[PDB]
């Protein structure tokens, strides 16, 4: 399969730090651009950030730039993206998702479910 | 809630059970079983005839039963039916919708099919008229683009759509008899087993499902591909099938072991796969790539049976005649090439 | 949430149906595949170059 | 016999000749962002198609759209639906089979945006960074309009779209942004002027001239 | 064998490149486009040049005199003028096609078709034949000078000495009108390409000074000296030496080989050229 199990999350007070780790299995990690997609309650899926195969081409959603950072460990087949100075507006179900085609600079990932190359995600709540 | 939680836990337990059951049935490997056989070596195939006359890129093709006539579908809005032996036109069908992603030739040689980014399967009859082409029936029950369609005998047609569901259609009644639900991504290619009883279907969820036409419920699911499956073809015996994918790989899946038997890939290939098809004896697996060519793979040794050059644009469709005399490939260069 | 749990239940039933299936040894399936390929190898007009007389495309 | 087959093939090719003429005459266009629409402007065929009848899965039916003259991308200038348009435009520009297609970008709902930006309802600066460090360009035509604050945000969205356009697509890509939301019937004219330049730039490159 | 190598080389390059262009377009259907049909006309004209006039002109130069007969001399001269004017007018037609494709894209797509391209090449060849074949067998070119009289009656004299009327009319209708047409259309195309400097990014700007100059540079540097001499000769014969007149004629023959090297630089051509030059 293409299972992508995500970890981390939970309840963290605003202004703290929290880390997500998503494990990859069934595909070559080095051949795929990976990106995180979040979904606040009620609201739809919003792209958070993406990272290229080599970890060079890195971009972020404007609302999260300067607070979150994304890094991948190709040897360990895991993708990490960090919380810094969380806000109550970032409570969502963060997902780790994979670009559909290998060795491609373009992705069509964010979809209202029905996207196989994405995990079940971890719920993150910032309420204190 | 926690209900979905333990349901997902049960699903994971069942997946682990399926995985360890598959592992327990892996006493040998195709590589060492085939190893003693004589290598096929280099096979040279040359363009016998180039079929020119289409306007836009050709997206799909299908041979007839008699290995004489093939139908070509292009995004220009045409369904030109060719005669391979004498490279002429038999019929030229103008499509109501300009975009067609699939075409089928009826085994009886009386009907033809098309469909695409219109969610309707148009059936054109080539016999009953005094000489003309008319839409006999239009099948509109799909919520997504049609990607592949195949006639069963003369009246039942199975269609794969982007609506994540396949369907069995009764042409005479114009009604969707049975639906095939259980996929996750858009279904691209379906292949009918010989002596039609059950068919496969590979979708964008990197999984190929084997469906029973009568029962309507998928029997086995084969999840071994890294990326979307763009093509799939049945091995002539009927107990195996090969699946193309965008992962630059073709994998042969057996029906009776629910496992991938051999991986057909090379480090010098990055592009995906567009169409795959077996030869008459199943020795050669022909695969059209996005590396502008159509590599020929030996189906048992997992070796390059021969590099097959050709079109200046990407190949999308690739088919072999029932008698296996020739192999016809169609590309985005609006050209069909016949090789032997 | 109801749609998600219903879909998960359907997936669980499908996986349970796929769990109880008779499986043949992979070696036996490989032997059958290679046996069919060898038996029908003579009739395949692509393994061996067809004589020009029998080939209709030349 | 063979005579009848030859005659039928000749007739089919004769029809295909006129079909080639009509197909080359007609220019196809994609409407993405918001099924068929044929319109006549200065006596040249044009064909618009909106494919909103399919699912959100877009990566594998858009592979079928590569012979069109341009992809007309309409966005709402007002979830963050803006970056969703940005990410979609990135996919169009960088796709292998869409690499030779220009985009006629339309920034629709400007009036809805203009009515929105007259007070701190949803500050773009707090929603998109590098806004407080961005000013209206000197080579701009603001024209008589609203408070010069809106045209700063008006040009910021266009600038951000263009940075994607100029980052790749050496010669097969060109973006044609426009500021239009109100029904005034010159929008289709703006497409004609855009499609003229697309084919003109295509021929200039094809003759190794540009 | 001084001229036996310097002139044998140009004819070989004339034939080697030109037939390689003709076989390339016909073999692969990708190059069988609308504009390349005119390229077929240019290549065919340069090929008949390099097979009928250039080899015989080489002999007429090295041996010092014609050695094939008066009828053969007249036919060779007719083929010379036919090929030259056909090549020049085909260059003019190509320039006009580029102009119509650039300054009127939709009209070009919906106007010029395969039937009209065939009509255009047929018309250009008919016009070249009428300008070349007709007023030669009718002896309109024969001058009434004492020096001209000796050459006509001699069977080993194949020197093109002509009256002023022909030396002016053929020169203008063969080179000057096509030259002016090509210059104007290419200047308009250059101005349109420069207008397409609106590319917003804030030899790209000089690219139009390489492609368009090279089309005019090859044409001007080689054929203008010949028809300048053919014009200065009609007014007064003694200024231009006979050696220079032959010298400039061979520059015009060079475009038969310089034309495949200029108009066949497209990547589609090179892909077909590499596969045609394999010779497995
Ligand atoms: C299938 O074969 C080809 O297309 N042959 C090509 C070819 O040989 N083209 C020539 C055309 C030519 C050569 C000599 C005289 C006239 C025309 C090019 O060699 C011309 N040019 C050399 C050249 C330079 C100046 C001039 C010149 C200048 C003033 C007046 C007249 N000519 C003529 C030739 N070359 C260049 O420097 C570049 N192209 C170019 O100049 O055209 C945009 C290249 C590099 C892309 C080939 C290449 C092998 C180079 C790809
Ligand atoms: C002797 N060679 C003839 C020369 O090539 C030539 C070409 C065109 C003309 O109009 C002409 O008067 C002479």
């Amino acid at each position: 399969q293409v299972q992508l199990q995500e970890s981390g999350g939970g309840l963290v007070q605003p202004g703290g730090s929290l880390r997500l780790s998503c494990a990859a299995s069934g595909f070559t990690f080095s051949n795929y651009k990976m990106n995180w997609v979040r979904q606040a309650p009620g609201k739809g899926l919003e792209w958070v950030s993406d990272i290229s195969q080599s970890g060079a081409s890195i971009s972020y959603t404007g609302s999260v730039k300067g607070r979150f950072t994304i890094s991948r460990d190709n040897a360990k087949n895991t993708l990490y993206l960090q919380m810094n100075s969380l806000k109550p507006e970032d409570t969502a179900v963060y997902y780790c998702a994979r670009c559909p085609a290998p060795f491609t600079r373009d992705c069509f990932d964010v979809t209202s479910t029905t996207y196989a190359y994405r995990g079940q995600g971890t719920q993150v709540t910032v309420s204190s | 809630q926690s209900e979905l939680d333990q349901l997902r836990q049960e699903a994971e337990q069942l997946k682990n059970q399926i995985r360890d059951a598959r592992k327990a049935c892996a006493d040998a490997t195709l590589s060492q079983i085939t190893n003693n056989i004589d290598p096929v070596g280099r096979i040279q195939m040359r363009t016998r005839r180039t079929l020119r006359g289409h306007l836009a890129k050709i997206y799909a093709m299908h041979w007839g039963t008699d290995s004489r006539l093939l139908v070509s579908a292009s995004q220009d809005g045409k369904l030109i039916i060719w005669d391979s032996y004498t490279t002429n036109k038999v019929h030229a069908i103008p499509l109501r919708s300009s975009w067609v992603m699939t075409c089928a030739y009826a085994p009886s040689g009386n009907y033809v099919a098309c469909g695409g980014l219109d969610n309707i399967c148009s059936i054109y009859n080539l016999k009953t008229r005094e000489g003309n082409v008319r839409v006999s029936r239009e099948l509109a029950g799909h919520t997504g683009y049609l990607s592949c369609c195949r006639f069963l005998d003369d009246n039942q047609i199975v269609t794969s759509s982007g609506d994540t569901t396949c369907a069995l259609w009764d042409i005479e009644t114009g009604q969707q008899t049975t639906t095939f639900t259980g996929h996750t991504g858009d279904v691209m290619s379906l292949s009918l087993a010989p002596d039609t009883r059950l068919f496969v279907s590979g979708a964008c969820d990197a999984s190929a499902k084997l469906w029973d036409v009568r029962e309507g419920m998928c029997r086995q699911t084969f999840t071994g591909h890294e990326s979307d499956i763009n093509a799939i073809c049945f091995f002539p015996n009927g107990n195996a099938f090969a699946t193309g994918s965008d992962d630059a790989t073709c994998r042969l899946f057996d029906l009776r072991a629910d496992q991938e038997l051999m991986t057909y890939s090379h480090d010098n290939i990055i592009c995906g796969i567009t169409s795959v098809s077996f030869s008459k004896s199943g020795r050669l697996l022909l695969a059209g790539y996005d590396d502008f060519n159509c590599n020929v793979w030996d189906a048992l040794k997992a070796d390059r049976a021969g590099v097959l050059a050709g079109h200046d644009n990407r190949v999308s469709c690739l088919g072999v005649t029932d008698d296996g005399m020739a192999v016809a490939t169609g590309s985005w260069d609006s050209f069909l090439k016949i090789w032997n | 949430n109801t749609a998600s749990i219903a879909q998960a239940r359907k997936l669980v039933e499908q996986l349970k149906m796929e769990a109880n299936i008779d499986r043949i040894k992979v070696s036996k399936a490989a032997a059958d595949l290679m046996a069919y390929c060898e038996a029908h190898a003579k009739e395949d007009p692509l393994l061996t170059p067809v004589p020009a007389s029998e080939n209709p495309f030349r | 016999e063979e005579k009848a087959q030859r005659e039928a093939n000749k007739k089919i090719e004769k029809q295909l000749q006129k079909d080639k003429q009509v197909y080359r005459a007609t220019h196809r266009l994609l409407l993405l962002g918001a099924f068929e629409t044929k319109f006549q402007v200065d006596k040249v065929n044009f064909h618009m198609f909106d494919v909103g009848g399919q699912r959100d899965e877009r990566r594998k039916w858009i592979q079928c759209f590569n012979d069109v003259t341009a992809i007309i991308f309409v966005v709402a200038s007002s979830t963050n639906r803006l970056q969703e348009a940005l990410n979609l435009f990135k996919s169009i520009w960088n796709n292998r089979w869409l690499r030779t297609i220009s985009v006629i970008l339309f920034l629709n709902k400007q009036d809805l945006l203009a009515e929105k930006v007259l007070a701190g309802k949803s500050k773009i600066e707090d929603y998109f960074p590098e806004f407080a460090r961005y000013t209206t360009p000197e080579d701009a035509t603001p024209e008589p309009g609203e408070d010069p604050r809106v045209t700063r945000a008006k040009y910021f969205i266009r600038d951000e779209f263009l940075r994607i356009s100029t980052a790749s697509g050496d010669g097969r890509h060109y973006c044609y942004p426009h500021f239009t939301c109100a029904v005034d019937t010159e929008n289709i004219r703006r497409v004609f002027n855009d499609c003229r330049d697309i084919i003109q730039r295509m021929h200039l490159r094809q003759y190794e001239l540009l | 064998a001084g001229m036996g190598l310097l002139m044998a080389l140009i004819v070989l390059l004339i034939v080697a490149g030109n037939v390689l262009v003709i076989v390339a377009i016909a073999k692969t259907p990708r190059l069988q486009t609308l504009t390349n049909l005119f390229i077929m006309s240019l290549a065919s004209a340069d090929l008949v040049m390099g097979l009928l006039v250039v080899p015989f002109g080489a002999t007429i130069v090295v041996w010092g005199r014609w050695e094939y007969g008066s009828f053969f001399c007249e036919l060779w001269t007719s083929v010379d003028v036919l090929c030259v004017t056909a090549s020049i007018e085909t260059l003019c037609v190509i320039a006009l096609d580029r102009y119509l494709a650039i300054t009127s894209p939709f009209r070009y797509q919906s106007l010029l078709t395969r039937a009209r391209a065939r009509g255009l090449v047929c018309t250009v060849w008919a016009i070249s034949a009428l300008v070349s074949f007709l007023p030669i067998l009718m002896h309109w070119w024969r001058a009434e000078s004492d020096e001209a009289r000796r050459c006509y009656n001699d069977p080993k004299c194949c020197d093109f000495v002509t009256n002023r009327a022909y030396a002016i009319a053929s020169s203008v209708v063969s080179f000057y009108v096509p030259l002016c047409i090509m210059a104007f259309v290419y200047l308009r195309v250059f101005r349109e390409a420069q207008k397409q400097v609106k590319k917003i990014d804030s030899l790209r700007e000089q690219k139009a000074l390489k492609t368009l100059g090279i089309i005019m540079g090859v044409f001007t540097l080689c054929w203008l000296p010949f028809f300048l001499a053919n014009v200065v000769k009609a007014f007064h014969r003694e200024l231009v030496p006979d050696r220079l007149f032959v010298f400039f004629n061979w520059l015009g023959y060079a475009n038969s080989a310089f034309n495949p090297i200029i108009y066949c630089r497209s990547p589609d051509f090179r892909k077909a050229f590499q596969g045609l030059l394999c010779c497995a």
